[PDB]
DNA sequence: TCGTGCTGAGTGATATCTGCTTTGGGTGGGTGGGTGGGTTGAGGCAAT
DNA sequence: AGCAGATATCACTCAGCACGA
């Protein structure tokens, strides 16, 4: 009836593979070997890889929100709503069984302490100088960190 | 295109409705004489609302009072059920 | 003067389709403004 | 994609008459 993310009360993390642990067992550890940003192409979008830098910006820690929480002046009944975007758009009018029902038009309102935050914070790591080539530019990447 | 809700013959009869008012209306309701004329009109209005409410949410009471009058005027069904409770009251 | 349809066109109303425009950046302009933002670098000028 | 204006097709109210009571 609610999105299982709503109630969850923990978050996931992902430790690279040790290289030592990785010879041990005859492999090669792609994650835990560490890029400069130059070597971060597109075709490394959607993996697990390691960058190796200096932060030179982290911004300050802000709410972002996850599951929405809505109410129905009319109904009584919540609604839930899932943002997996940088924008979305608001709910306007009850969907719930009983205003459909009933033909009742309930609005709905923004309900901000029921609704599901996790700690946002955008950081910048920059290239060191024994890794830019002769006559190049030190190059940038932005870092999300979410949770604790 | 689309059926509009109506206060019908059928949704007053319903157990949420007439008999419902029937069941629990003198419990709840209550004119006191030590209580202001105000109080027990507020009470009065407060009991029906609350059940008109729950009945049809899509009108007000007024309304609802309105629609009340012209199904109680038109409805021929509605005019048995009303004699029917008449007649057994009066039968005791 | 109540009840029950049959007629009815009027007075709605609400469920339902038809056209912008936007971000921001010169792939809309300077007869939309510079107090709605951009904006660091070079250049010419007056007071110094 | 979202928003504001508009068209047109959807019902509902008061209107009033025939039968009989
Ligand atoms: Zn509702």
């Amino acid at each position: 009836l609610f999105p299982p993310n709503l109630t969850r009360r923990y978050f996931l993390y992902f430790k690279p593979l040790s290289q030592n642990c990785a010879r041990r067992y005859r492999k090669k550890a792609i994650s835990s070997k560490p890029l400069s940003v130059r070597q971060i192409k597109g075709d490394f979008l959607g993996q697990l890889i390691t960058v190796r830098g200096i932060i030179t910006r982290v911004s300050d820690v802000k709410p972002a929100v996850e599951v929405i929480a809505y109410t129905c002046d009319q109904c009584g009944y919540e609604v839930f709503q899932e943002v997996n975007s940088r924008t979305f758009t608001p709910l306007s009018e009850c969907t719930s069984e009983e205003c459909s029902q009933n033909q009742t038009k309930g609005q709905l309102f923004m309900s901000t302490r029921a609704s599901k935050f996790s700690a946002f914070q955008e950081c910048k790591i920059q290239e060191l100088s024994q890794q830019v080539p002769v006559g190049h530019i030190p190059r940038s990447l932005n870092i999300h960190v979410n949770g604790t | 295109r689309r059926p509009q809700v109506k206060l019908t013959a059928e949704k007053l009869l319903s157990d949420k409705g007439l008999p419902y008012v029937l069941k629990n209306a003198h419990k709840r309701i209550r004119i006191s004489s030590k209580k202001n004329s105000y109080d027990n009109l507020s009470n009065i209005i407060q009991f029906y609302q609350l059940w008109a409410h729950e009945l049809f949410p899509k009108a007000k009471f007024k309304d609802f009072m309105k629609i009340c009058q012209t199904v109680g005027k038109t409805d021929p069904v509605l005019r048995e059920y009303r004699v029917s409770l008449f007649r057994d009251e009066m039968g005791m």
